[PDB]
Formats: structure tokens, C-alpha cells, sequence
RNA sequence: CUGUGAAU
């Protein structure tokens, strides 16, 4: 299990 | 320390004495600190005592000013004090006014430094639930109103003093407490302490469960903390104490209207950065369980269609949050929501009509994804979790 | 036991 937390680039409901 | 009088031929206390003895010798203060001489007292005080007996532990226990604070403030005496103080309410001879405000005056005049004792707290919690209310809210409006507030709310022992208060007093009489926790400068630093969390919490409790106006007076105070709880539950559901306090929030279907807010304003398009902290993960999980089917359906998108993919290797927030030491905790509680609505244990229906078929969509993308990942997932208790999650619903 | 919270 990963320790380090990743990140997403967010879209937004209406795309 | 106990008397020599009381000690038989090898030093110890005499035993079968009796307690007239000891109330006529002017030395109970040595047995009230004494181990086995205050034992020897707290059952004494526990039978039948006659007219003069009682007024001789009233003037020697709660009588005077000093030696009722040092037994209050004693590792023994303090249970000798309390059982006093409770004889003395049981009492309604003439003397009963002059004693309750003689022991008023006392703990109101050392109320900050008996609150914050180990010992002289009790005292403090056992007047408040067994005095006069009109006594008892004398020794709240002995409480300070200033910067020495904190200190009783984030205290090892004044902490109780406060939820005693809040289980007991009209909130007429502690809604200053209310108002000062509810302070931004004072929110944070006593919902992200140990002992102050449960201050908070238990504020919280008591105004969610008489007149309009006391109603009215009850809603505003509410009004107030979550309105400063919801201007910070961002820092707060991250917090290692503050998490518990959104969590009953969110929990809470009588703070429905507030829930609505904090997932709305705080967790939604933050799903997969919270679901990855080590204490909003618990919160996230809460917002899932307890959001309604509309809100609900959002924070599923999110996860599912929500995040752009790594444009290296093509792992999703579903893939991130699976394997991660916190995020995993969220999918399995996404799957067992989704397992639970399928097979008839969790509601589905809203507004007279059956999302069913919601739950059916999210539970084939989580099934899907399990499957494309069984041979890695395999290998975690986590993922073994889901696979028996998955199974048990194929089962039926 | 893959992950957090009260004083005799
Ligand atoms: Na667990």
C-alpha cells in the first residue's frame, strides 16, 4: 500500500 | 499520621471504631487523608447518623473554608466530601440555607482551581448534579469568562466539569460557553484538542436532542457553532481530534441541512486528496454513508468520472485511492454501499422513486475495476475484502 | 492487526 498520497487534476461536472 | 489513639499496639488503626469517636476527637482531618482512615469514614457516613452527628461532619467537612478545600483537593478526602455534600442536601433542617451558601461561596471563590484539580473536580461535577438548580447555577456563573475558558476546555479533568454542566445546567445559563467555543479564534484550537474535542462534541449532542423561546434560544446557539464548524471543516476534517466532530455531523440526520453544507462546500471536488488523509478518510467514508441519494451520486461521479488519468501509466482516482494505506478504506466503503442497496439492506428509494439502478451502475465500475486489478489486489487483506465482498453478492 | 479521540 502507498504511503504518499497522489494527486488529479479535477474536471468539472459539466465537462 | 493517624492519631495515636487510634493505633493499637502494633501501629495500626484500631479496628471497630466508632465514628463518634473520631467526629469527637477534633482529628478527622487525619483520617480523611489517611487511606484506611478515610475508608473507615466513607462507610460510617454511609449508616444511620443521628441530629448532632451530621452537623459535626457539615462543620468539619463542609464547614470551614480551608479544610474543605484541602480535602476536596485529597487523593482520599474528596470522596468524603462529596458524600458530606450529599448528606447535607438530604437534610432540610433550619441550617439547610446558611450550609448550601456557605458551600457555594466556597467552591465559587476557588472554582477555576478546583475545576482544573484531579481530585477537587469531582467534587465540583457531583454539587453541580446534586445541589439546588438555583445553587448549582451560581457555581456556573463562578466560571470564567475570559481566556481562562480554554484551559477548562481542553483540561484533563475541567474538561468534565464543562459536560456536566451541559448535561445538567438550563442552557439560559451556559450558552457564554457555547458563544466562546464558537469564536474562530477559539474553534479550531479547542476542536483540535484531545479533551476539548469532547467539549465540543457534547455540545453539540445536548442542542441537537420545552417553550418557543427556549427552543429559539436552543436553535440560535446551534445556528452559531455550526455556522463557525462549517466556516472551517475543511482544516477541522483533516484535524487528528476535529475529524470526530464533522463525522457526528455528518452522521446526525437532525443536522441534515448541516451535513449538506460540509459535503457541498468542503468534500466535494476534494474526494480523492481527503480520501487519502489519515483522519478525513474517516470522514469521507461518513459523507458516503449518510449523504442523500442526490449528493451521493456526485461524490460516486467524482471518483469515477471526476479526475483526469495519468497520462503516463492510465491509473484513475479509483486505481490511487485502491492501493493506498488510507484510500482504501473509502472504495471498500463505496463497495459494501453499493453491495448493501443491491441486496435490500440500504434505501434506495427517495422521493418515491427507486435509484436502484444508480447503485447497479456503480456497483458493475467498482466490480469492474476489482476484476481488471484481482491478481495485485489478491495480494492485500484490503483487496481480499473486496473480492469477498464480491463474492458474497454473486453468492445470492 | 492494512487506518484516529476523556479525569480518582
Ligand atoms: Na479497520
Amino acid at each position: 500500500l502507498r504511503s504518499q498520497k497522489l494527486h488529479l487534476t479535477y474536471i468539472e461536472k459539466n465537462k | 499520621v493517624l492519631p495515636t489513639w487510634s493505633l493499637d499496639s502494633n501501629g495500626e488503626m484500631r479496628s471497630r471504631l466508632s465514628l463518634s469517636e473520631v467526629l469527637d476527637s477534633g482529628d478527622l482531618m487525619k483520617f480523611a487523608v489517611d487511606k484506611t482512615g478515610c475508608q473507615f469514614l466513607e462507610k460510617a457516613v454511609k449508616g444511620s447518623l443521628t441530629s448532632y452527628q451530621k452537623f459535626q461532619l457539615f462543620e468539619q467537612v463542609i464547614g470551614r473554608k480551608d479544610d474543605f478545600l484541602k480535602l476536596s483537593t485529597n487523593i482520599f478526602g474528596n470522596y468524603l466530601v462529596q458524600s458530606v455534600i450529599g448528606i447535607s442536601l438530604a437534610t432540610n433542617d433550619d441550617g439547610y440555607t446558611k450550609r448550601q451558601e456557605k458551600l457555594k461561596n466556597f467552591i465559587s471563590s476557588q472554582m477555576t482551581d478546583m475545576c482544573l484539580d484531579k481530585f477537587a473536580c469531582r467534587v465540583i461535577q457531583s454539587s453541580l448534579q446534586n445541589m439546588d438548580l438555583s445553587l448549582a447555577c451560581k457555581l456556573v456563573q463562578a466560571l470564567p469568562r475570559d481566556a481562562r475558558l480554554i484551559a477548562i476546555c481542553v483540561d484533563q479533568n475541567a474538561n468534565h466539569v464543562i459536560q456536566k454542566v451541559v448535561a445538567v445546567i438550563p442552557l439560559k445559563n451556559w450558552e457564554f460557553i457555547v458563544d466562546f467555543v464558537a469564536t474562530p479564534e477559539h474553534l479550531r484550537q479547542i476542536c483540535s484538542d484531545k479533551y476539548g474535542c469532547r467539549v465540543v462534541q457534547t455540545i453539540i449532542e445536548k442542542l441537537t436532542a420545552l417553550t418557543s423561546a427556549a427552543q429559539n434560544l436552543r436553535e440560535r446557539a446551534l445556528q452559531r457553532l455550526m455556522t463557525s464548524v462549517t466556516n472551517r471543516c475543511q482544516e477541522l476534517a483533516t484535524n487528528e481530534y476535529a475529524n470526530y466532530i464533522i463525522q457526528h455531523i455528518v452522521s446526525n440526520d437532525d443536522l441534515a441541512v448541516y451535513r449538506e453544507c460540509i459535503i457541498e462546500k468542503c468534500l466535494m471536488r476534494n474526494l480523492l486528496s481527503l480520501s487519502q488523509e489519515k483522519f478525513a478518510s474517516h470522514v469521507v467514508e461518513k459523507a458516503f454513508l449518510h449523504a442523500p441519494l442526490e449528493l451521493l451520486a456526485e461524490m460516486m461521479d467524482e471518483i469515477f468520472d471526476g479526475y483526469i488519468p495519468h497520462p503516463d501509466t492510465g491509473k484513475d482516482a479509483l486505481d490511487i485511492m485502491m492501493f493506498h494505506q488510507f484510500g482504501n478504506y473509502v472504495v471498500q466503503c463505496m463497495l459494501t454501499i453499493c453491495c448493501d442497496a443491491v441486496s435490500g439492506r440500504r434505501q434506495t428509494k427517495e422521493g418515491g422513486y427507486d435509484h436502484a439502478i444508480s447503485f447497479q451502475d456503480w456497483l458493475k465500475k467498482l466490480h469492474s475495476r476489482v476484476t481488471k486489478e484481482r491478481h495485485r489486489l489478491s495480494r492485500f487483506s484490503s483487496g481480499k475484502k473486496m473480492i469477498e465482498t464480491l463474492a458474497n453478492l454473486r453468492s445470492t
